[PDB]
């Protein structure tokens, strides 16, 4: 169905205690596949996903071309932070970052649903590529500066031939290459723990584990009353393994347990779950 | 691929 | 524009006393990305701890999982100590089998 490539830059300098540093990822949807850190030696892009590590055989120079374009996207970013810092006359003293996330959103079709390419400048918003792949939005003055030397270089028009091109037909390679991966649908391991607290009240913990995609709704409900103001949900995160946990509990009191049913959904499930102690 | 960038573009 | 981490502190598999598990402390949610993120086993650095590689979620906020093999029993204590800007004192926070 519908799929994601996505590359995220983070470039930040360290002022004293080094030069500039970049490292970028790549992830196809919610899996990591690449990675490039300009702390290296001499800095590689290099394989982070099963597929990538063993089927590079369908093109002999992935790795020569990606290593080439991570390190000229260092010197831009390394560049950028001098130029940016400048635009707001901030002191050299200090730490600063550039952020980027660019890539494309792919329908069942195999056609491209939408393209994006946003940058940010200390952990906010700072240039956008806007949704006609054709203007920029600059959030503030100094960005300003950077729109109108986008303008004047035509890059939103090189931006634009990479979105609806060559990051379609990579999403394409590497879902049919990752297929195992990728196109899984791994529903979660769900249970129910069971946790006294006092003589009067227990802690129900209604868990997900092992699942992926990352997208998931966990509930608990009471008798037909839902209760989301009630729980605890604690943010998905991840295995370890390239999978996803995440649990909700409630504080419910003794001898109510059985009351409760927790709900699980998730799109590997024939059909969502209701647990009960 | 990582997209190629062109020299400085910030 | 600075972002305290959030943390959680859990296992890859639930915790078999004996069995060779996972320790996980995922870092999530801060600003900048520079942060100091330590595995103790029983109040001590564990030394071969390995960390994914740097990402970033849709408000630019960073996330890390640091992580290393460990063997979990009746009586070992095992803890993530997290330092950052936006932190005055480190934050610790004890592994917990039910969490």
């Amino acid at each position: 169905g519908f799929h994601s490539l996505r590359y995220f830059y983070t470039a930040w300098s360290r002022p004293g205690s080094g030069e500039p540093r970049f490292v970028a990822v790549g992830y196809v949807d919610d899996t990591q596949f690449v990675r490039f850190d300009s702390d290296n030696a001499s800095p590689r892009a290099e394989p982070r996903a099963p597929w990538m590590d063993l089927v590079e055989q369908q093109d002999p120079q992935y790795w020569d071309r990606n290593t080439r374009n991570a390190r000229d996207a260092a010197q831009t970013y390394r560049v950028g932070l001098d130029n940016v810092r400048g635009y707001y006359n901030q002191s050299e003293a200090g730490s600063h970052t550039i952020q980027r996330m660019y890539g494309c959103d792919v329908g069942p079709h195999g056609r491209l649903l939408r393209g994006y390419d946003q940058l940010a400048y200390d952990g906010a918003d700072y240039i956008a590529l806007n949704e006609d792949l054709r203007s920029w939005t600059a959030a503030d003055l100094a960005a300003q500066n950077t729109r109108r030397k986008w303008e004047e270089a035509g890059y939103a028009e090189r931006d634009r031939a990479y979105l609806e091109g060559e990051c379609v037909e990579w999403l394409l390679k590497h879902l049919e290459n990752g297929r195992e991966t990728l196109l899984r649908a791994d529903p979660p391991k769900t249970h129910i723990t069971h946790h006294p607290i006092s003589d009067r009240e227990v802690t129900l913990r209604c868990w997900a584990l092992g699942f992926y995609p990352e997208e998931i709704t966990l509930t608990w409900q009471h008798d037909g009353e839902d209760q989301t103001q009630e729980m605890e949900l604690v943010e998905t995160r991840p295995d370890g393994n390239g999978a996803f946990q995440k649990w909700a509990a409630l504080v419910v009191p003794s001898g109510e347990e059985q009351r409760y049913t927790c709900h699980v959904q998730h799109e590997g499930l024939p059909q969502p779950l209701t647990l009960r102690w | 691929d990582f997209q190629e960038s062109a020299d400085s573009f910030l | 524009i600075q972002r305290t981490p959030k943390i959680q502190v859990y296992s890859r598999h639930p915790a078999e006393n004996g069995k060779s598990n996972f320790l996980n402390c995922y870092v999530s949610g801060f600003h900048p990305s520079d942060i100091e993120v330590d595995l103790l086993k029983n109040g001590e650095r564990i030394e071969k701890v390995e960390h994914s590689d740097l990402s970033f979620s849709k408000d630019w906020s960073f996330y890390l999982l640091y992580y290393t093999e460990f063997t979990p029993t009746e009586k070992d204590e095992y803890a993530c100590r997290v330092n950052h800007v936006t932190l005055s004192q480190p934050k610790i926070v004890k592994w917990d089998r039910d969490m």
